[PDB]
């Protein structure tokens, strides 16, 4: 599936820093036409990164599929010991200030070479040596910035409840509205994204909007280019009009982030307005380029059935009858196709209606409370008459003991 | 089939194959007023229009169904229609089963009288 | 009209296949047969309690 609508100019632009060289290990697989240039960058890209043990990764996986270069990786593996002399010093000093104000720095460096599992088991057992408040603002990032490389959860939400209401609600006032860097924008980014990934949408985009785009630009957690669209899908398919309106037309801090990509923002739009056949059109083109996000891909079939379901849900709201074609044509279908749909929508209880398939109309049912509870009342009625004889039929056989041997 | 048939259970088994046409039926009373013939067969896998009509047709003689068929333009309605709650007949349905939870709450209160004029009882309350 | 309605403003449906709007002067004091669906609930929950309350 060929995308040459793809503008790289904006693309190259949209990621910066590490999220480059990732991207590139699915698209790779069906873009060639690009090995050639990619090695006159890899002049200077080689050194980068401090690969080791990712070299021999990329070279084997198409050559299994379908020396100057080899002298490189030999070199730099001496580079791994010299690092281990700066920890001896540390030890011997036996001074508690050394060893925490150097831990940090040296936190982030393991990090990058891809010792991951060395760097994470510092802080498990640092923690019982930190017993100053400020200790504990340091260590919540640290954590959950090396836990999303991993790939878990389990443990950033058993630690997230408990810092904001351990310590009196963040310390009360907040300690002069945290330090220089505001964690407070922080964790409202990190948990949408563990909450995305938890198959919790509605979550997700409620800890997104809550974002401001003064102190929303680190390179190092999620691209703010994606930060809208992850914001912006969540919250269409999973919050109603009421929520839509509040949360995202209205919000002042995410509109700035609308700026960003003039698509998104017209999707909403598009929906708020009751203009589905455009809106549903834009998502149609932009759902291709989703599917290479990597927090994004797995949930994009679930959202883009939650809104399209939402939009029908809404369309057919202020209508008691509804012309099928014209339903049809707002959604880019078949008449038929539309029906097909519109069947399982009324089984599973979403939408209240019947489909008049001889002058293809649909129209709304208005349920009779009095009939309703009459019949509901006598099914209750002979249900516990059934009941109270066959319990005291029960009675009869415990009370003469009757059971088979 | 040896499994059904050693159990001597032969007909009901095959009653269970009517009864799921039957069922899907139902369930297309709940999402259309009006479906052709021909559309019906397709979804509950009748094989032709005129099996349909007899299947419907069937229906409604038993009263399982509340609809009715249109030879003129091939189609089936549904009229969903089955009982106001404001007949006389309505109200002797009613006092028909309240006399019967009256009864049984007279049985009820009956052998429990039994059970505190037991001698066995009393002595262990 | 469409607008309206989603935003709780009017109070009514459309009618597309004959361009109707039909308001909604209707839906008057019928909480009795709420009251008796809470009523029915209670009353089925409670039947199960009855006859299961140890075996």
């Amino acid at each position: 599936v060929e995308n040459p609508s793809l503008d790289l100019e904006q693309y190259a632009a949209s990621y910066s820093g590490l999220m480059r060289i990732e991207r590139l290990q699915f698209i790779a697989d069906h873009c060639p036409t690009l090995r050639v240039e990619a090695l006159k960058m890899a002049l200077s890209f080689v050194q980068r990164t401090f690969n080791v043990d990712m070299y021999e990764e990329i070279h084997r996986k198409l050559s299994e599929a379908t020396a100057w270069v080899e002298a490189t990786r030999k070199k730099a593996l001496l580079k791994l010991e010299k690092l281990d002399t700066d920890l001896k010093n540390y030890k011997g000093n036996s001074i508690k200030e050394s060893i925490r104000r150097g831990h940090d720095d040296l936190g982030d460096h393991y990090l990058d070479c891809g010792d991951l599992s060395n760097a994470l088991k510092c802080y498990s057992r640092a923690r019982d040596y930190c017993t100053s408040a400020k200790h504990v603002i340091n260590m919540c990032l640290n954590v959950i910035k090396v836990s999303v490389y991993l790939q878990n959860w389990s443990h950033v939400l058993s630690y997230v409840s408990k810092a904001e209401s351990t310590p009196e609600i963040a310390e009360q006032r907040g300690e002069r509205d945290s330090q220089t860097q505001a964690i407070l924008t922080k964790l409202k980014c990190a948990a949408g994204l563990a909450e995305l990934a938890a198959r919790k949408y509605k979550q997700a985009a409620k800890c997104l909007l809550l974002a401001s785009f003064d102190h929303c630009d680190f390179p190092e957690l999620l691209s703010p280019s994606n930060v809208a669209i992850y914001g912006g899908l969540c919250a269409l398919a999973t919050f109603d009009r009421q929520e839509l309106q509040r949360n995202v037309i209205s919000s002042s801090s995410f509109k700035l982030f609308l700026e960003l990509e003039p698509q998104v923002r017209d999707i909403i739009f598009k929906f708020y307005e009751s203009k589905y056949a455009s809106c549903l059109k834009m998502l149609d083109e932009m759902k291709d380029n989703l599917l290479l996000d990597m927090y994004l891909a797995p949930h994009v079939r679930t959202l883009y059935t939650q809104i399209r379901n939402r939009a029908l849900i809404q369309y057919f709201s202020p209508y008691v009858s509804a012309d099928m074609h014209r339903m049809a044509a707002a959604f880019n279908t078949t008449v038929a196709a539309l029906e097909d749909e519109l069947t399982q929508l009324i089984l599973e209880g979403l939408i209240s209606a019947r489909v008049d398939s001889h002058s293809k109309i649909l129209y709304a049912r208005d349920v009779d409370q009095r009939s309703t509870t009459f019949e509901k009342s006598l099914l209750m009625g002979k249900e516990f008459q059934r009941r109270a004889k066959a319990m005291m039929l029960r009675a009869a056989v415990l009370r003469n003991q009757i059971h088979v041997k | 089939s040896e499994t059904f048939t050693r159990d001597n259970n032969m007909g009901l088994v095959k009653q269970c194959l009517s009864s799921l046409y039957k069922k899907n039926i139902q369930r297309l009373t709940k999402t259309f007023l009006t479906l052709s013939l021909q559309d019906m067969a397709s979804r509950v896998q009748l094989s032709g229009p005129q099996e349909a009509e007899k299947y419907v047709l069937h229906m409604i003689e038993d009263g399982e169904i509340f609809a009715s068929i249109n030879q003129k333009d091939g189609m089936v309605s549904f009229h969903d229609n089955p009982e106001k709650y404001n007949n006389p007949a309505m109200l002797h349905n009613i006092d028909q089963e309240m006399l019967k939870c009256i009864e049984l709450d007279e049985r009820l209160k009956a052998m429990d009288q039994e059970i505190t004029v037991n001698p066995q009882f009393v002595q262990k309350s | 009209l469409v607008q309206c309605i989603l935003d709780n403003t009017i109070h009514g449906r459309i009618d597309q296949v004959n361009q109707l709007l039909e308001l909604d002067h209707q839906k008057r004091g019928g909480a009795r047969y709420t009251a008796l669906d809470k009523w029915t609930n209670q009353l089925n929950s409670l039947n199960q309690a009855v006859v299961s309350k140890l075996a």
